[PDB]
């Protein structure tokens, strides 16, 4: 059934009169498929949306919600295309020179270069690592700081009721929001970035945004025993818990 | 204790010399959250020398209460006598850009002041 929905949307999109209703029934199709997880499903449907749909479109409670949402879900998908190529460089790194005990003259030499070439490779492997974590970290920070409320929240509040779009909202944000965290976590920790690690406890806590509630008990003290282990490497490193030095 | 910290199995008498303000570490580890939250609002209290760290703490304390086993109304005492806390810093936290540039200031290297 995958297709008959994926199907319905080039014959909204044909019609421009109908761009609102395309981008609308866009969204709803794209949040079944973002509670499956279906990123390749969700995308091949965002990319059918033409790329300048809101600019034509242009307001009733159900058109600036559904604008909303649209970029919410591309900050949500830029937000695992961008690690899944740093997770796969992060899996490509440079291997050690294979050595041969014992080695003959001639050996010795081929070895004195392959040990001097990947002492060059593992540069640019954190090289282009770092310029993906600068990348995939500004993403993340996108969607659990999205501007303006918050991700899946709709900012305006007089569209008329449908209990199963906003709950499916809550729901997103549930599924997604304790998701996205614990990769920042793991990219924070993968790079060796401890010190803010720890700083995903002022994120989620915070006030401003309160991400706590979309939160179960149990996700919480997951990231709990996430970040004491970012905390133990800073003190490997000789500083407090925190990252701060020891004075 | 005091002769492993001037200087695995060093995780457990890791374990043990992470009585004391490390308290909340082995106190996460041991499922004892409400008692991590009571020692990292401790922490945050006399914290004065980096607002970037009350600022984590409190953050911390907040989580660790949170995620904790108290009842909704021992909860909703520890999350508004919390609020006071946040309510206080935030004053701190939202100095304008003009000054901290001018006053030559670090944006978070800088200490805990007072009202």
């Amino acid at each position: 059934e995958d297709r008959l929905k994926i199907d319905v949307i080039d014959w909204l999109v044909f019609d421009p009169a109908q761009r609102a209703e395309a981008l609308k029934q866009g969204n709803a199709i794209m949040r079944k498929f973002l509670a499956s997880k279906k990123h390749e499903a969700a995308k091949e449907v965002f990319v059918k949306i033409p790329q300048d749909s809101i600019a034509e479109i242009y307001l009733p409670a159900e058109d600036d919600n559904a604008i909303r949402e649209h970029l919410c879900i591309r900050a949500y998908l830029e937000a695992h295309e961008t690690f899944n190529e740093w997770f796969k460089h992060m899996n490509s790194v440079p291997q050690k020179p294979a050595l041969i005990p014992q080695p003959t003259f001639t050996e010795k030499v081929a070895h004195e270069h392959k040990e001097k070439k990947y002492e060059m490779d593992f540069g640019i492997w954190k090289g282009h690592l770092d310029a993906l974590t600068a990348d995939v970290k500004e993403k993340m920070y996108n969607v659990l700081l999205f501007v303006d409320g918050g991700w899946m929240v709709d900012v305006r509040e007089d569209a008329k009721e449908d209990h199963e779009r906003t709950h499916q909202m809550v729901l997103l944000r549930k599924l997604c929001l304790p998701m996205l965290c614990f990769l920042l976590h793991t990219i924070l920790h993968s790079t060796g970035q401890y010190q803010e690690c720890l700083q995903l406890a002022d994120m989620v806590s915070s006030e401003r945004h309160k991400l706590y509630l979309v939160f179960s008990k149990e996700e919480l003290r997951k990231l709990l025993q996430k970040l004491r282990e970012s905390s133990l490497m800073l003190l490997d490193q000789g500083l407090d818990p925190l990252g701060y030095e020891i004075q | 204790l005091f002769r492993w910290y001037l200087e695995q199995h060093g995780q457990l008498a890791n374990f043990l010399q992470a009585h004391e303000h490390l308290s909340w570490l082995h106190e996460i580890n041991s499922q004892e959250l409400e008692k991590a939250h009571a020692t990292l609002l401790g922490l945050a209290n006399m914290e004065t020398r980096y607002f970037a760290k009350k600022k984590t703490l409190l953050g911390l304390s907040k989580l660790a209460a949170l995620a904790s086993d108290f009842s909704e109304d021992m909860l909703q005492e520890k999350i508004e006598e919390m609020a006071e806390q946040e309510r206080f810093l935030l004053h701190q936290e939202t100095l304008p850009e003009q000054l901290l540039a001018e006053k030559q200031l670090n944006l978070s290297a800088m200490p805990v002041l007072t009202a």
